[PDB]
RNA sequence: GAUGUCGGCUCGUCGCAUCCUGGGGCUGAAGAAGGUCCCAAGGGUUGGGCUGUUCGCCCAUUAAAGCGGCACGCGAGCUGGGUUCAGAACGUCGUGAGACAGUUCGGUCUCUAUCCGCUACGGGCGCAGGAGAAUUGAGGGGAGUUGCUCCUAGUACGAGAGGACCGGAGUGAACGGACCGCUGGUCUCCCUGCUGUCGUACCAACGGCACAUGCAGGGUAGCUAUGUCCGGAACGGAUAACCGCUGAAAGCAUCUAAGCGGGAAGCCAGCCCCAAGAUGAGUUCUCCCACUGUUUAUCAGGUAAGACUCCCGGAAGACCACCGGGUUAAGAGGCCAGGCGUGCACGCAUAGCAAUGUGUUCAGCGGACUGGUGCUCAUCAGUCGAGGUCUUGACCA
RNA sequence: AUUCCUUGUCGGGUAAGUUCCGACCUGCACGAAAGGCGUAACGAUCUGGGCGCUGUCUCAACGAGGGACUCGGUGAAAUU
RNA sequence: AAGGAACUUUGCAAUCUCACCCCGUAACUUCGGAAGAAGGGGUCCCCACGCUUCGCGUGGGGCGCAGUGAAUAGGCCCAG
């Protein structure tokens, strides 16, 4: 509509790297996201969801990863924004051998 | 049977009232730079078969 | 009043403190002032601002002149703003300010000809227990011999979209002057690359 | 809306059959005449194909073997016509439109190498 | 989300194994006991929302019983709750906690993790029997 | 020589004798909760179970869960359960053929809109020169719901129990607009995996067909909700009921006959959208300019500014239309780079009797995404398009 | 499938049941070859219920193909 | 997606099941059946070993989300 000469592509980068964070590698295989649960009253907790990564959707500010796990009898899937301020640090636990970017089938 | 159907015959006039839009615009023929017959803008001159050089065969 | 022109560039993620926030990046590109209008000259008070630049080899002899009357430089887009002023040119710097609520208006994406389910919501019907009216199709247009006709406005399939939309009180998250970039909370209407007009809130609490 | 990016008029298996089919012709005769549109759809597909052929190794060959089910033709594209376009940034194949037709009134066209 | 006819699992020794939804109240825990409805609509129960329910299965021996009509608080939706950091959670099955007009678990303890959401919801005691609060 | 019938579904819209919200008077109105009458139709008025039902009874909620009208609104809109065809059955009546206050199971509901009306979209002409672009707003539409909690205040009030007005804060529901960053959904050939068969001589590698994707797994752009973001406002003007100041006719009393003021979710304005065919056809800025044609072809003909035609495209679209480019070029394609998706290629090597594993290989492949680049095509060229009526008035030297 | 008053009454099941099941009986107008009552197996039979799955539904959404649209060829109809 | 008959006259329609081995299988019954009741498991490739051969059994190995791996291909039950 406005036909200015412009790389819409980058303008975005430049307003996205100021909110983008790298993390260990991993691809699947166990992980342990030690995240801080700052929400209890004023008190700032510290939880540690851990287990099988099942997807690495997106990139840039939006990049994230999904981790499946079975807490106390009932399966749980958490989804993390690589730059979610709610995350202190991620760590591989044990590289896995699979053959497809997803794993969904693992929900069973 | 034929559910909708028209209530009266339409005025020879009314017939026309609409047809006031079926007049074909005619080609804007142009003249070749090379055999000079008239060509159709942006296509190969049917007659000599050109488009700067001779594309189609004579 | 206060206001500017810009292009919608896209949406993305941004955190503020610990609250993830969808934002829409507008390029309120700088804006030349090509024509001031006073009630004493044009019947009212307003301002003519400009936008996407345009190659002079593409500028009408007439437009050239208009533009010359205020040595500016063919823009290609002009728009007026009311009760506005400023000298020089209009840029968001010192115009909008992080925190302000604004009314980003632009032109809705264009959905062509749409039925009623998708344009007025309707509800169509039965998709199994008998039909030919499956899902969409509006039901009945009215009543009988009385108001033996339909009402001026019944909702039916029309060209949906391609409209002027305004959205109100959207937080102005970050302003990156000198990049005439501006991230706005929430979403603005109109497809990426389209014109968008950000203004002070027309009506804010 | 419908803000996608492609073209059909037949199904999924068909558009394929066509592209491949005309793809072959053009490559086998450097210039075929066809419906203006059937051309435009073809243009890129054949071009992409040449850029593949344009690598030499068995691989690039066998990729081309997937859209050229005529050995003779593939060999041509592979060793005769691909090698030649070596120096140009891919992008060779031009369309030339012709007269309108009688039978259907459809404006025919030229797609040449 | 949860809605009428939507069977949940009970995350408590309340005695009722499985309950079918009957209505989604607009979960009013506050003030004195549980505040009253916030609208007569609201169609989906989301973790931390209170529903009304009809016990479709209770175990032999237990406060609650089959055919009882109770109030429960949704603690595990297989939907997806989305926190302010921007993370996302979703449990394999939907489960609730039968409760009383004070919003206290009719049971002597909760079972399975529970939505941290319940915490902002001020449903403190529940949280308190929660083996976890992911 | 035919005005289709009950109910429902859909789509509505109107009256008020208002169900809920809003303003009030009186109360046997302590407060809180009510009753009642008056003003008031802006908006709103849940989901289930039983029944063909309308009704109604009940479950669970709600501010509320209003009553009616529109051919008991709406079948050239749908259903077709109910009932006014043919089959069959029971009870009952009839000697019968048959019948019915009845009950029961079964039983074809007709692609093609002329006119008006309606929603969208163009063409023409007009709007006293010919054009490019920016607007005023006459008028018209959309919207117009409500809870809960907190503060004030555990105050006023009340023996107490219980427990506010007013004002001020938050946070939901449903609805609607926009949107696709997110979370998801799809993505009909973008990647991979798998079977059977036929083929490319064979092996190996591939293709077809097994839907109109053979099936499976996944998935960019796009489009999309159960996903996001925002909104229903404030203030204002005039009012309803109602309440009041000054105040005679009735040296008193009186909201009244002079006069004046306060006062509702309602009226008008304000908010978003449309809008000069507002033929009363408006305003502003800019551009092109005053040509040619002997009472034989009386008017059209070159042309300016400008635009169309055509080509290549589009977050625009049924068509038209709208936007962008069209070599003084980055418009689209291709091509290069990157991105993202698939998840490790062909080949060779090595391990293994083999199936396979491993290595070269974070390979290989590649729709729709970001840039770059003159490789392809946007060639050439045609068509159209002003010289501005008259009257009065005002100004110029 | 013979009941009008009638959604009879109680029980069953459901959160809630004008229907269904079981009893009762006051059988409007059951009943013994116009057969009475019962019965395993058989039913594109009719009724009520449950498990399972599901776009039937909350609500729709994306995708495909054939029409619908547009150009060239041919070119009806009922109605009036 | 989530939910799962809330649809609605009626789950109408459309899913699910869906082949062949094996384990297993109720009330009731004229003992025949009800029964494919219900339910559960297996199913491809390679190698060795034996079998009656096509084929199959035992054991070990292998690959994928998945092996009647694509087409043909019962949804089941309770009561009336
Ligand atoms: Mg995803
Ligand atoms: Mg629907
Ligand atoms: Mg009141
Ligand atoms: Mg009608
Ligand atoms: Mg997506
Ligand atoms: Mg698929
Ligand atoms: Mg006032
Ligand atoms: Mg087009
Ligand atoms: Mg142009
Ligand atoms: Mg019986």
């Amino acid at each position: 509509q406005t036909h200015i000469k412009i790389n819409r592509g980058e303008l975005l980068r430049g307003i996205e790297q100021d909110h983008t964070r790298q993390l260990p590698d991993f691809r699947p295989g166990d992980t342990v996201r030690v995240d801080t649960k700052v929400r209890e009253g004023n008190r700032t907790r510290s939880q540690a969801f851990e287990g099988v990564v099942i997807a690495i959707n997106g990139s840039g500010s939006r990049k994230s990863f999904t981790v499946r796990k079975i807490s106390f009898g009932e399966g749980v899937e958490r989804v993390f924004p690589f730059a979610s301020p709610l995350v202190n640090q991620v760590t591989i636990v044990e590289r896995g051998k699979v053959r497809r970017a997803k794993l969904y089938y693992l929900r069973e | 049977a034929k559910h909708p159907v028209p209530k009266k015959k339409t005025s020879k006039s009314k017939r026309d009232m609409r047809r006031s839009h079926h007049a074909l615009t005619a080609p804007n023929l142009t003249e070749c730079p090379q055999c000079h017959g008239k060509k159709l803008s942006h296509h190969i001159c049917p007659n000599c078969g050109y488009y700067d050089g001779r594309q189609v065969l004579a | 009043m206060k206001g500017i022109l810009g292009t919608k560039i896209g949406m993305t993620q941004i955190w503020k403190n610990d609250r993830a926030i969808p934002v829409t990046v507008v390029l309120a590109g700088p804006c030349p002032i090509v024509q001031r209008k006073t009630a004493q000259t044009d019947g009212y008070e307003a301002v003519q601002i400009g936008y996407a630049p345009k190659a002079e080899r593409k500028v009408n002899k007439p437009m050239q002149g208009h533009f010359a009357k205020a040595g500016v430089a063919p823009t290609r887009i002009l728009r007026e703003f009311r009760g506005f002023a400023p000298d020089g040119d209009s840029v968001n710097v010192d115009i909008f300010a992080e925190g302000e609520k604004i009314d980003a208006t632009g032109t809705s994406k264009g959905k062509g000809t749409q039925g009623v389910m998708k344009r007025w919501n309707f509800a169509g019907g039965p998709a199994s227990h008998g039909s030919k009216k499956w899902h969409r199709r509006p039901g009945s247009i009215g009543q009988r011999k009385t108001p033996g006709r339909v009402y001026k406005g019944k909702r039916m399939a029309g060209h949906m979209g391609m409209e002027r939309v305004t959205v109100q009180n959207l937080e102005v998250v970050e302003i990156r002057a000198g990049e005439n970039l501006i991230l706005v909370k929430g979403a603005i209407p109109g497809a990426n690359g389209g014109l968008v007009v950000l203004r002070s809130a027309a009506k804010a609490s | 809306h419908g803000k996608a990016g492609r073209k059909l008029n037949r199904n999924s298996s068909a558009r394929v059959a066509l592209a491949r089919a005309q793809a072959t012709a053009l490559l086998r005769e450097g210039r075929i005449q066809t419906t203006l549109t059937k051309a435009k759809e073809l243009r890129p597909f054949v071009e992409q194909l040449i850029t593949t052929a344009k690598g030499g190794d068995l691989h690039s060959r066998r990729l081309v073997a997937q859209d050229i089910h005529d050995k003779d033709v593939v060999r041509k594209v592979m060793d005769e016509v691909a090698p030649k376009y070596a120096e140009r940034p891919g992008g060779y194949t031009r369309i030339l439109r012709v007269g309108t037709r009688r039978g259907d009134g459809v404006t025919m066209a030229l797609i040449e190498l | 989300m949860i809605m009428p006819q939507s069977r949940l699992d009970v995350a408590d020794n309340s005695g009722a194994r499985e309950i079918m939804c009957i209505r989604v109240l607009n979960s009013g825990i506050g003030g004195k006991g549980l505040t009253t409805g916030g609208g007569g609509n609201k169609r989906y129960a989301h973790v931390g929302d209170i529903i009304v329910a009809s016990v479709k299965d209770a175990a032999p021996r237990g406060a609650v019983k089959a055919g009882d009509v109770v109030k429960a608080v949704v603690v595990r939706t297989s939907h997806a709750i989305k926190r302010a950091d921007g993370s996302t959670i979703r449990f394999d099955r939907n489960a609730a906690v039968i409760i009383n007009n004070q919003g206290e678990p009719r049971g002597t303890r909760v079972f399975g993790p529970v939505a941290r959401e319940l915490r902002d919801r001020r449903f403190m005691k529940i949280v308190s029997l929660a083996p976890e609060v992911l």
